[PDB]
């Protein structure tokens, strides 16, 4: 059910697994929520030198988030007085003259931007990377990191990991459900897509693409996009775990409430824009912007969802007619013609027009003809009704510019251009981003297809965890209680080691390369797995069950190859031994498998290389 | 090999090895035979001993 | 050219040595010992088996008390065994797994071992604390430690794949003397009983006699066609025996400065790992890569016995100072004691 950390022994493998990948740098640990979380608990409590530093980082963090200038006036002085002035007066303030000056000079001018202390941020980091960091590494807090990271890198999801509940959306390829991730209890949406239903309509790209898109957009915890924390599949289904939006879509609410006042529409656009901005900054165009892809959360705030038809352009540029009819730009519909961000802004206008007027602007007399809308858009600036205000009128004009070279939000500052329309004159954009505006609308309360190897190969790299999203998820749910519970289990077993007296550590004071549990086949006849504590040395692999020291081993000389093998659909190591004999090893987690394979491999190679230059150790001919 | 000093060293070594006093093999032989005979009494592996004085039987 | 001359002159001197030697080859040991009775049945039996090492055994040495012994193993440990009881007095987890050799000091206060770490680690057995700690890490070799034998509790001689041997002052950790001359990895050494001399066997197929107190080689014996893997002093100190990968042992006499006796049979193709004489030197025991120890008649050269209780290579052996017994250690993870 709930998350269970490995024992601190796991440190041996993970530290190496991570070292090999270059992940034990301050930069890479500190920027991970759980990394940070542990690194501080370490500074704040277990080192007099770093307490003040982090304490200082944190206070600047809290400062960045303050909304009033009249609040930043207050906090800047206090921060200056506690972390800067005072430490100066005892010469224990180790930062560049440059940083002190930058702040002080601003305080007397009384200019208090949120990035006031950005120069201290860079430099508090400077102090903490280094000796402070290497001590962190040495500590039990980095152990805790390895333990958690071990969990992370061994996530394998199944519908079973989730508690599915009501259906909240259907489409071409499957359904969307509200659900809760058992582990941690966090609420999510699960979008399932039936692979058959896919092959059927030949939408193998849309799915595969929605995934890659989701994976580009889902970092950053954007509150205006329905981002993804995970994706896994079954042989039947594709699964996306996404932000949960239980208020349905705008397209429905337009129906139910009817066309929107300008002021009500201002809200939706505000938030939608920030969503677009988010994507556009990651070189992704939504392409399909319309009311039905704008979902409402429980409170009326909206998000852009369903990046099916979205599209990356951080290198090559799209050109195809994609999007819904009524919202596609000219340079979209016009095949051949490349494009970028531009289209969304266009659709944006089309879309906002629709929320005001009940139909797309290129859809007079309730025509239902695709070809009819297409061509009008290509060349016909739009009839903007008597009732529309000039601020609006301006905004739509700007957006629905058929000329992309002079299109609002297409002149090299993107989103920002649009935030400045007189239409939004009256909005504080931080307040939009903090979702502090009151939302207008509060939501109320068959085939014979088959599934080949060549089909399933298409979804091979579909599975995925988003580290940020998982760590955040953990951070706010179970991270704290799990840490205590685990802390308690470990320091208990420190005592049942000390009574029993096994208090020496068998891996120390020699040349042990690595250790940790793995399981092997005990009985040749019976074929079950005994979990044993192994210790790799340069010339042998020793193992032991509880209490006793190792009373068996392999020698790196015996080992001829190391390979993966399936056993009962579990990935395992297959060591071939010299006599013709074999040896099989199961590891508790993917990284443990990657490492034991690498290190066993490395060590057997080494050993045989080495033995070959040692006349007393080498094999000689026999006949 | 092409080091003048190593070739010198080598040569002085062979000189030292060359000008030793050697004895005829016949005498050297006899002296080993002699030793062997004079000490075969004291050699547990040469004469199987009684288990009584043999620390590895009881 | 001076180099060209020094080459010729070494060559003359090699020849002069060869003729000097032939001038002593008036009789053979074989001839001389044609009279004496054979030695008869040498049937020895496994008394103890020493079970404990988890991997191959590379070497062993008896305490002078003819009871204790250290053995060094691929499992990365030394075990000091009480052979009477088979009790592990000490098991010593080494700092490097690549141990090849080991030695019991005469006093029985220390042991030594080393290997691919190129270090002769001196372990001390009795502290007042009652602990087994690394007392010295004798470093200086630039190659594996192949053999080492304590002169007393403060000087020790080593041999190494760096082709050199050396004498150390334990207290200080200094390499007080360096013995050079060999052109291939030095594999084994044996101390004379007076300990003012020692001999070393090497992968250059030559064995060499050295003066401990003077640092030089007195004599160089050749004739083997391959690596000398092991070497032992005849107990009186005027001869030694070598074992080699060429499948022969040989007895070389110091004062006659030459081979007296090849111990060989057409049946034996495998190489020798280890040699040792019985107390009177009459018996020459050799460990082989065929898994057996052959007991040879030092004087007649007849094969006289076979220790056949190992499943892999016999890697090392030894006879007790008291004469009573013979350890054999093996790649099969065991030591067997024999008499
Ligand atoms: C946004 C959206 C749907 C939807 O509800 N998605 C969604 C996403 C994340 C969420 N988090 N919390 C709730 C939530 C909901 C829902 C939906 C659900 C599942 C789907 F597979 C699809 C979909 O892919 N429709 C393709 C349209 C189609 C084509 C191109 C061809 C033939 C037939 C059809 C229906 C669409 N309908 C829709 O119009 N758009
Ligand atoms: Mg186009």
């Amino acid at each position: 059910k709930k998350i269970l950390l490995p024992e601190p022994s796991i440190r041996s493998v993970m530290q190496k697994y991570l070292e090999d990948r270059g992940e034990v740098t301050f930069e890479k640990i500190f920027s991970q929520k759980l990394g940070y979380l542990l690194f501080r608990d370490f500074c704040l409590k277990h080192l007099e030198e770093a307490k003040p530093l982090v304490e200082f980082y944190e206070e600047i963090k809290k400062y960045e988030k303050l909304e009033t200038e009249e609040e930043r006036l207050v906090c800047s002085r206090e921060i200056f007085d506690t972390y800067i002035m005072k430490e100066l007066l005892a010469c224990s303030h180790p930062f560049s003259k440059s940083a002190i000056e930058h702040v002080q000079g601003h305080l007397v001018k009384k200019q208090v931007p949120p990035d006031l202390f950005q120069p201290y941020i860079e430099e508090i980091c400077q102090n903490l990377r280094g000796d402070v960091f290497q001590k962190f590494i040495e500590s039990d807090k980095f152990t805790r990191f390895c333990q958690w990271k071990n969990v992370e890198l061994n996530i394998h999801l199944t519908m079973n990991d989730f508690s599915v509940h009501r259906i909240i959306g259907r489409g071409g390829f499957g359904e969307v459900y509200g659900c809760r991730k058992a582990d941690t209890g966090k609420m999510y949406a699960m979008k399932c897509l039936d692979k058959k239903r896919i092959k059927m309509k030949q939408g193998e790209t849309l799915a595969l693409n929605e995934r890659i898109m989701l994976s580009l957009v889902s970092t950053g915890d954007c509150p205006f996009i329905v981002c993804m924390s995970y994706a896994f599949h079954t042989p039947d289904k594709l699964s996306f775990i996404l932000d949960l939006m239980n208020g349905g879509d705008l397209h429905y609410h337009l129906s139910q409430h009817g066309v929107f006042s300008e002021a009500d529409m201002r809200f939706y656009a505000a938030e939608i824009i920030l969503g677009l901005e988010h994507m556009h900054n990651r070189f992704v165009v939504y392409r399909d912007l319309k009311p039905a892809n704008i979902l409402l959360d429980e409170h009326g705030h909206v998000r852009i969802s369903d990046l099916g038809l979205a599209c990356d352009f951080s290198k090559k540029k799209p050109h195809a007619s994609v999007g819904t009819h009524g919202y596609m730009a000219p340079e979209v519909l016009q095949k051949g013609v490349a494009y970028d961000s531009s289209a969304d802004w266009f659709s944006l206008g089309c879309m906002l027009f629709k929320l005001l007027r009940g139909h797309s602007p290129f859809r007079q007399h309730k025509t239902k003809d695709k070809h009819e809308i297409d061509r009008m858009t290509l060349t016909m600036a739009v009839e903007l009704p008597d009732s529309f205000s000039p601020e609006l009128r301006s905004l739509l004009e700007g957006l629905l510019q058929r000329d992309v070279n002079r299109r609002l939000g297409c002149l090299g500052r993107g989103a920002q251009e649009v935030k400045e329309s007189p239409f939004f004159r009256s909005l504080d954009w931080q307040m939009v981003f903090l979702q502090k505006y009151p939302p207008p609308l509060i939501p109320p309360r068959t085939k014979g297809i088959k599934l080949l190897d060549s089909d399933q190969e298409l979804y091979r790299n579909f599975p995925l965890t988003i580290s940020e999203r998982w760590q955040q998820e953990v951070a706010e749910t179970v991270f704290d209680t799990i840490n205590a519970e685990t802390d308690r289990l470990e320091a208990r077993k420190k005592t049942k080691n000390k009574q029993l007296g096994h208090e020496e550590d068998y891996a120390l004071g020699k040349d042990c390369i690595m250790h940790g549990y793995m399981s092997k086949m005990g009985n040749p006849f019976l074929t079950q797995w005994q979990r044993r504590y192994f210790y790799l040395f340069p010339n042998r692999l020793e193992w032991r069950g509880e209490g006793e020291a190792p009373q068996s081993l392999l020698t790196m000389e015996e080992i001829q190859s190391v390979e993966e093998t399936q056993i009962k659909e579990r990935k395992c190591l297959l060591l071939k031994i010299r006599g013709g004999k074999q040896f099989v090893l199961q590891c508790d987690s993917d990284p443990e498998l990657v490492q034991w394979k690498k290190e066993l491999r490395d060590a057997y190679r080494e050993a045989q290389q080495l033995v070959q230059r040692v006349p007393k150790m080498k094999n000689k001919p026999r006949s | 090999t092409a080091s003048i000093a190593q070739a010198r060293k080598l040569v002085e070594q062979l000189k030292m090895e060359a000008n030793i006093d050697r004895i005829k093999v016949s005498k050297a032989a006899a002296d080993l035979m002699a030793y062997c005979e004079a000490h075969a009494k004291e050699d547990p592996l040469l004469t199987p001993v009684p288990a009584s004085e043999n620390p590895f039987r009881e | 050219s001076e180099l060209d001359q020094l080459r010729q002159e070494a060559e003359q001197l090699k020849n002069q040595i060869r003729d000097a030697r032939k001038a002593c080859a008036d009789a053979t040991l074989s001839q001389i010992t044609n009279n004496i009775d054979p030695v008869g049945r040498i049937q020895m039996r496994t008394r103890r088996t020493l079970r404990g090492h988890l991997a191959k055994i590379y070497a062993m040495h008896w305490g002078t008390d003819s009871r204790l012994l250290v053995s060094a193993s691929q499992d990365g440990k030394l075990i000091i065994w009480d052979s009477y009881t088979t009790n592990k007095v000490h098991a010593i987890p080494l700092r490097s797994s690549w141990v090849m050799t080991c030695a019991y000091a005469p006093s029985g206060n220390y042991v030594a071992c080393g290997g691919l770490d190129n270090i002769c680690s001196i372990y001390n057995l009795k502290t007042r604390e009652g602990n087994v700690r690394v007392s010295r890490e004798l470093a200086g070799h630039t190659g594996y430690l192949s053999c080492c034998r304590f002169l007393d509790d403060n000087q020790i001689v080593t041999s190494s794949g760096d082709t050199t041997c050396a004498l150390w002052d334990i207290e200080t950790g200094q390499q007080t003397t360096t013995f050079t001359g060999h052109t291939g990895d030095v594999m084994s050494l044996s101390l004379a009983p007076d300990t003012r001399l020692f001999v070393s066997g090497a992968c250059d197929a030559s064995a060499k006699l050295w003066d401990v107190r003077e640092g030089m080689c007195r004599q160089t014996f050749t004739g083997h066609e391959s690596d000398i893997n092991a070497i032992c002093f005849f107990p009186n100190g005027n001869a030694f025996a070598t074992g080699s990968d060429d499948a022969t042992c040989r007895l070389f006499d110091l004062r006659a400065d030459q081979e007296l006796m090849t111990y060989s049979h057409d049946n034996i193709i495998c190489g020798i790992t280890s040699v040792s004489f019985s107390k009177s030197g009459r018996l020459l025991l050799a460990g082989y890569d065929d898994f057996n120890c052959n007991v040879w008649d030092a004087l007649k050269a007849d094969r006289a016995g076979v220790l056949a209780g190992h499943d892999n290579r016999v890697s090392c052996l030894g006879v007790t100072d008291d004469g009573m017994a013979v350890a054999t250690g093996s790649w099969d993870s065991f030591l067997k004691i024999w008499n």
